[PDB]
């Protein structure tokens, strides 16, 4: 065979040689060279170490200050509340299986590496969505005499990302070590109709990915047209949350695509470098984010120096 | 509620033939793959050979190589495997088991005594 | 059979329960809670986390600048990359074994954890002995920049070194300590074979009593725009580097020698644990003050983020 | 390099007596404590009694508390175990060990079977 299915997991290297073992039993060297998972291990300590100061930080200079309450700051602070999830929920799982070459802690496990790493990009995903919706609200002004909000949008994204991500836990659908079998995702692999994945995966595609999509490019689609205060906080604002989808769609459309790819080539001859590459690629979500926040949004940049030095 | 049913089987001579059967009731057959695998007297499980949902591409261990030949029936939910010119180590109990794996669902098999 | 002593180790618990395992073979969850080992853990984590930012930005700030060349940037760079070198050599061990509860990695593994936590110390003290002495030569004057200080650099780290290698070769071992998170100089057994009963009089008088002495000797004389501010700013900061250095190792420094006397006394695991984890505060303590105090730093840290 | 003798010990009947002794060479005996350690048939390692450098203190299992009696002379390097009122499950073999830990230099041993 190609790859090697088990109960739990599935190995994608042949089980001729009679080398391969679960994923939670063994560690898996002979999928890669040894110095392949320090790599991991060693790319996820920068992801940990970069993450929880910019995502704390930020989260800390939004709260402590009583300005800064625009919408954009509201879903912004919303991201960094779940990036720290990923870092301290899902990244720290990782890490420590990266090192091992195994999920050592188990099956639950598995679950907090794809829960949390799952989570980050839905509700990164349905927080561009909202932003989306904003900037078209205050360009276009489909409401007269408009422009509390914000808070229901953060409520949205953590509803619609629960949608996605809780479901695996449940029973429908499940998370799968992936690649060198050190992350975790969705089952694209294995049908396993007892959890009903296959049913799943066109759910979470369309559902939790494509509808966003057209969504986002709806709203930019009536900023066709058009592109002090009112000029700067308009324009700069708006070019961000182009730039912060642009950056999602750099980051999410690796992984994404291979996660199709399998779906559709489902026991095909692959190997355990195709998957984990945009896999762990992925990863950045938790800090690319709150970056941009602070390098091209001066107006927190000032605000951010007045927490640092005091 | 899956069950694999486990038909023919029995006791053969040395140099005979043989071929054994897997029923599929309860899933979508067609949509996975399935294999054989048996159970040697003291030794571990031994992956016998295994075949693609469609069932184009049928693959065979290097100790069956060429004498067993599996192949399935997607109308009518079955998997065989015509075993000939048997040999005195292929004595095992033989399980048919789901996907690409070697976790047998259900039991017994069936004693192949050779 | 107050305490435990092993080929490698000395647990501080008794052994009459015959409960009492190696710190590197099982873990140790018996000599106080569970949840105790997750805290030093938790603590470890923001030693490790708010570490490697604050020396890695002090070091890059440094030498990215061409200014800032004066001899109290270049030790405090010196201290920043002894303090990369204590979050990646030994608090990474540290925070691994707090986790499992014990020494996993093995006697190499608690090597690393107390000879890295030994140099950041030493290297730490060591470079106040060159600061007490810049200082003292700047304001009292006896003689009529980027040369002493670049030997003085060099001072720090051929004394550290005698300090912490040793252990090493042969002459004291490292040795767990406490909770057996930590490792340190080998003050609890004797270990006549290794002989670092001579060590702990050698490290205590040699290695930071006679710095004290010279810091001390140096502050001693002096007690009767830019040169009004740099020589007092400066000069201030380096003894609020001292008095924090003063608190950071004292409870260690005292409870060290507390157990060299009182080898095999009634003591407890959470005794020594607590100065000892509060010491590896050593890392971050000492380029907050460059930033908090020094404000000529602080102006040029900030053109090195806000570009 | 270092040696511990391991004299005295031998066969004697149930609830008898017998007095081991442990010389010491090759190292600052009186800066060490030492103990004794037996090994049982089948059964693992019991420490069995210890004492402090000095030797004001000595410290005894539940198994021989009172029975046994531990004592040491630091000018001699000489540590002294009077066993007194044996039983049956005392049948060991008896080691002297330093520190206050039951790995045993390698020494002589004394059968004490009871
Ligand atoms: C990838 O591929 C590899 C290799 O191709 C494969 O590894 C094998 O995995 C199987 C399990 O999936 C292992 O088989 C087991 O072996 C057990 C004992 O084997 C050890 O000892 C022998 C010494 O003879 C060694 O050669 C061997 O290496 C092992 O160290 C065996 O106990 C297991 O089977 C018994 O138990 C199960 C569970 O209850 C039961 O269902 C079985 O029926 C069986 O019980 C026996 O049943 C018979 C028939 O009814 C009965 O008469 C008998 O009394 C029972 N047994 C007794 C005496 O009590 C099981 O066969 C195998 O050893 C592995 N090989 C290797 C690598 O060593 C991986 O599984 C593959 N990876 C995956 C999962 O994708
Ligand atoms: C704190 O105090 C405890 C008190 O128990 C110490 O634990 C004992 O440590 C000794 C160390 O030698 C162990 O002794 C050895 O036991 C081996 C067998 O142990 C297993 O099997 C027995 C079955 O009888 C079980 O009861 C036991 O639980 C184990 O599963 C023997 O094989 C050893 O003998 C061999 O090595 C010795 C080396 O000195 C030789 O002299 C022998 O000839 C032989 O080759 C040995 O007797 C003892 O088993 C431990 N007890 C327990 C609880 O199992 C701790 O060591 C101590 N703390 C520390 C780490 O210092
Ligand atoms: C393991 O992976 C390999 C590579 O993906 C799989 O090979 C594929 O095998 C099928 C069946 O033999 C091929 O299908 C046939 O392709 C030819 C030419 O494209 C076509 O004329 C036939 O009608 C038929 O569709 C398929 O092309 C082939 N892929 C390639 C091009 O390498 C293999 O099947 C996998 N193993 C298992 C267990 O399925
Ligand atoms: C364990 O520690 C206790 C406390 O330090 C020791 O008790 C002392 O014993 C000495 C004699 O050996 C007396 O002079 C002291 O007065 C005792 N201290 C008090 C007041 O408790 C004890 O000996 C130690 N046990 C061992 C063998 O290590
Ligand atoms: C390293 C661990 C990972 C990547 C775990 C899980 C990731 C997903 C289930 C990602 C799927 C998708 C997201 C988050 C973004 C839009 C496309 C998507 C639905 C494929
Ligand atoms: C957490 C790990 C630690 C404390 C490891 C080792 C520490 C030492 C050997 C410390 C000793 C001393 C230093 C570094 C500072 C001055 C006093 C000292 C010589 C006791």
């Amino acid at each position: 065979m190609n790859g090697t299915e088990g109960p739990n997991f599935y190995v994608p290297f042949s089980n001729k040689t009679g080398v391969v073992r679960s994923p939670f039993e063994a560690p898996q060297y002979y999928l890669a060279e040894p110095w392949q998972f320090s790599m991991l291990a060693a790319y996820m300590f920068l992801l940990i170490m970069l993450g929880f100061p910019i995502n704390f930080l930020t989260l800390y200079v939004t709260v402590q200050h009583k300005k800064l309450r625009t919408p954009l700051n509201y879903i912004l602070l919303n991201l960094a509340v779940a990036d720290l999830f990923m870092v301290f929920g899902g990244f720290t799982t990782t890490l420590y299986t990266s090192l091992h070459g195994y999920f050592v802690f188990g099956p639950t496990g598995c679950n907090l590496e794809g829960f949390f790493a799952t989570l980050g990009g839905e509700i990164a995903l349905w927080s561009l969505v909202v932003l989306a919706i904003e900037r078209y609200v205050v360009v276009c002004k489909p409401m007269s005499n408009f422009r509390n909000h914000a808070i229901m949008g953060v409520a949205f994204t953590w509803v619609m990302a629960l949608a996605c991500a809780a479901p695996p836990l449940v029973g429908w659908s499940r998370y799968i070590p992936e690649g060198m079998q050190c992350s975790c995702g969705i089952d694209y692999y294995t049908p396993h109709e007892e959890t009903n994945n296959e049913s799943f995966v066109i759910y979470m595609f369309v559902v939790h990915f494509i509808i966003p999509l057209i969504v986002i490019f709806f709203c930019y689609g009536q900023l066709v047209f058009t592109v002090a205060t009112t000029q700067k906080a308009e324009k700069e604002v708006t070019r961000m949350v182009i730039i912060m989808v642009i950056a999602f769609l750099i980051c999410w459309l690796p992984y994404a695509g291979v996660a199709f790819y399998i779906f559709t080539h489902q026991g095909s001859d692959f190997g355990p470098i195709f998957m984990t590459i945009p896999a762990f690629f992925a990863k950045t979500s938790a800090v690319y984010n709150p970056v941009i926040y602070i390098m091209m949004n001066k107006q927190f940049r000032n605000c951010m120096v007045t927490t640092l030095c005091c | 509620q899956v069950q694999l049913v486990e038909s023919g089987g029995g006791l053969v001579q040395p140099g005979g033939s043989l071929r054994l059967s897997c029923a599929a009731s309860g899933f979508t057959f067609s949509k996975y793959a399935m294999n054989w695998v048996r159970q040697p007297p003291g030794k571990g499980l031994e992956w016998v050979s295994g075949i693609r949902p469609s069932g184009d591409n049928p693959t065979y261990a290097d100790s069956v190589e060429g004498r067993f030949t599996i192949i399935r029936d997607n109308d009518k939910k079955m998997v065989y495997l015509q075993m000939t010119s048997l040999k005195t180590e292929d004595t095992a109990v033989y399980y048919c088991t789901r996907g690409y794996g070697t976790m047998t669902i259900e039991g017994q098999g069936t004693q192949v005594t050779v």
